[PDB]
RNA sequence: AAGGGCACCACCAGGAGUGGAGCCUGCGGCGCGCGCUACACUGACGGAGCCAGCGGAAACUCCGUCGUGACGAGGAAUUCCUAGUAAGCGCAAGUGCGUUGAUUACGUCCCUGCCCUU
């Protein structure tokens, strides 16, 4: 039961697929804590801690990127993990689920939802 | 837990207070009326590296975190335009320099900094009729704010030039010297002085 | 220092100055009653901040 | 004994600005000194520059200058400030030379090259540098302007005023005459040292004289 | 004469420079312009990490070693300028491309110009 979206920003593009399971996050077959701009790093996990990290318990989310430079494809993703988790709790549990965290999102940044 | 990881000192600090590098934000107030408004210390954020766009309105750069204002004002000289990624270390390291030089929040030691820096009444150059006489202008909130920031950094940058110090440190200096105020620092004394100068074209 | 906030209430909307400075009429923020013409320096809308020493000044054309 | 330059923006010390200076290369194929000696016959024909042309006063306040004790203790700058616009920084350790013909010589070639330079070190004796003399000057400085019809003072009294951590910049009109007003836009006042007009280098004297009066300078 | 307007070949507030050295190159003449290479620790060297677009690049990041040991950062002048831009960076192609990525302006008619109407 499977659902992706992709993030953009300047030349790199970036594919997230969110379907349920364990709770593991992956990019490009890596897990999380070994994406090495290193300064940015808690850039990404920004789309885990404005929420709270319970809703990341039974879905997963595998991501892959390409091109750009070593900023380029961090803004990508956390756009790429913040649509594609709106987008399976859309489809999958109940709207206002949904509309929680959009406004949660959209009150800390705007990026996230429109590149 | 999750599939994979996830540190302690991740999980935590993160998710209870949005703290910064690792300093909270709560319990910083602006110690000056007016100037707040201005200086960005109330939506709080991880690094000093916002992706966002304060050019397209008048004022929006207002919006900007005064940290990360802190941090691009740091990226100059031709040599240096550009490279954040440094800035945003430099900065990281500074605060630490800072805090381990007065606990504080060194966020606030560096409000402080831009606080007490800003000018009250700055001179415009008159006509005067040939032999130009300068007239005692005020001046505005957010020309303090960034005036402020343009001395502080000019002053680490060119402040502690040949010598045997970095940026971090002598940025660390810079803010520590002007978070109190005590004829040791290079923007206080530009601003006494600009001050000085103004009492006279009155 | 008997440093005195005040507020703007008007930028002037036709003046005549040299260029940069701007006169602006200020409410006096301690009382209500006390309004000034001062000169200002850099770009100011309303509603804010104004550090003031010198509290009468009642500038003129520069 | 630290040598003091602009680049120190915090020592405390005494700075003579020699302004209005009289300092002009002059063709005939060979270079001078423009000066009232060899050329009051051409610059009257051309009907100006009458004693626009005193290059020696300049000449003169320097080796008064530098040859003060006040220099040699090391807490004196000395700037030229040129009637063209031209501003120079004199390191303090230079040994000027003693005769106005060896002097014009070389005030051409720096006029020429832009500085002058030790035949061993890699400091300039000399040098030119873009105005205003305000960049270059020290961060907290009192400035003033010495003029006859100014309030006078006693120097020594004039010099204990000052903050410990400030120093005092003098501007002196390096000319036979004219408004002492080559230096408005800097100053915060103007003071007289004596009831008698001076000559610049008197000036200098009087004012080196009074720092190393209250500054402990024998 | 009057009232409006517009403009960094204007002003109000900065950036990047140019005008300095040698050389390359064009122009003049028998001085001028575009450039290249330059005068460290915000660095250099060694590992290591490792990311483009137009048709596993460099800057960069981390961990280490080194430790301050003509031209010494450019006169009077003076050009251009408001966001993925300036600058920095390298890449393909015979001008384009992306990477890193800003300070300042967005204002006015005081000045110098022009325009309009009276």
């Amino acid at each position: 039961p499977s659902v992706q979206t992709f993030g953009k920003k300047k030349s790199a593009t970036a594919v997230a697929h969110v379907k349920a399971g364990k709770g593991l996050i992956k990019v490009n077959g890596s897990p999380i804590t070994l994406v090495e701009p290193e300064i940015l790093r808690f850039k990404v996990y920004e789309p885990l801690l404005l929420v709270g990290l319970d809703k990341f318990s039974n879905i997963d989310i595998r991501v892959r990127v390409t091109g750009g430079g070593h900023v380029s494809q961090v803004y990508a993703i956390r756009q790429a993990i913040a649509k594609g988790l709106v987008a399976y709790h859309q489809k999958y549990v109940d709207e206002q689920s949904k509309n929680e965290l959009k406004k949660a999102f959209t009150s800390y940044d705007r990026t996230l939802l429109i590149a | 837990v999750l599939a994979t990881p996830i540190p302690e000192e991740v999980q935590q600090a993160q998710t209870e207070i949005k703290l910064f590098n690792k300093w909270s934000f709560e319990e910083v107030e602006v110690k000056d009326a007016s100037l707040v408004d201005y200086v960005q210390v109330r939506q709080p954020i991880f690094v000093a590296h916002t992706a966002g766009r304060y050019a397209n309105k008048r004022f929006r750069k207002a919006q900007c975190p005064i940290i990360e204002r802190l941090t691009n004002s740091l990226m100059m000289n031709g040599r240096n335009n550009g490279k954040k990624l440094k800035a945003v270390r430099i900065i990281k390291h500074t605060l630490d320099i800072i805090n381990v030089l007065t606990d504080q929040n060194p966020i606030q030691v560096v409000v402080d900094a831009i606080t007490n820096t800003g000018p009250r009444e700055d001179t415009t150059r008159v006509g005067g009729g040939g032999a130009a006489r300068r007239q005692a202008v005020d001046v505005s909130p957010l020309r303090r704010v960034n005036q402020a920031i343009a001395l502080l950094t000019i002053g680490a940058r060119e402040a502690a030039f040949r010598n045997i110090k970095t940026i971090a440190e002598t940025l660390a200096e810079e803010l520590i010297n002007a978070a109190k105020g005590s004829s040791t620092s290079y923007a206080i004394k530009k601003k006494d002085e600009l001050e000085r100068v103004a009492k006279s074209n009155r | 220092t008997p440093v005195t906030l005040a507020k703007v209430i008007k930028v002037l909307a036709r003046t005549g100055s040299r260029g940069g400075v701007t006169q602006v009429r200020v409410e006096f923020l301690e009382d209500t009653s006390r309004t000034i013409v001062r000169n200002v320096k850099g770009p100011v809308r309303e509603n804010d901040i104004l550090v003031l020493m010198e509290s009468e000044r009642e500038a003129r054309r520069l | 004994p630290p040598v003091l330059t602009s680049k120190d923006k915090i020592t405390k010390r005494m700075i003579v600005v020699l302004a209005m200076a009289s300092l002009e290369t002059h063709k005939i194929d060979k270079y001078v000194l423009l000066n009232c000696d060899d050329h009051q016959g051409l610059l009257k024909k051309m009907g100006r520059d009458i004693s626009e042309a005193r290059p020696d006063i300049t000449h003169q306040c320097l080796l008064t200058l530098l040859d003060s004790p006040i220099n040699k203790a090391g807490k004196l700058q000395v700037y030229i400030q040129t009637s063209r616009g031209i501003l120079i920084e004199v390191n303090p350790t230079v040994r000027i030379p003693r005769t106005f013909k060896r002097f014009s010589g070389l005030m051409v070639q720096l006029l020429h090259k832009l500085s002058i330079r030790s035949v061993n070190s890699e400091e300039k004796l000399l040098k030119v540098i873009k105005n205003p003399i305000t960049d270059h000057l020290p961060t907290k400085c009192r400035k003033v302007t010495l003029s006859f019809d100014a309030p006078v003072i006693r120097v020594q009294d004039y010099i204990e005023k000052l903050d410990d951590d400030e120093s005092i910049c003098v501007f002196v009109g390096a000319m036979a005459r004219g408004k002492d007003n080559f230096a408005d836009e800097y100053v915060d006042e103007k003071v007289g040292l004596s009831n008698y007009p001076l000559s610049a280098s008197v000036a200098c004297s009087k004012f080196c004289h009074g720092a190393e009066d209250a500054w402990n300078i024998l």
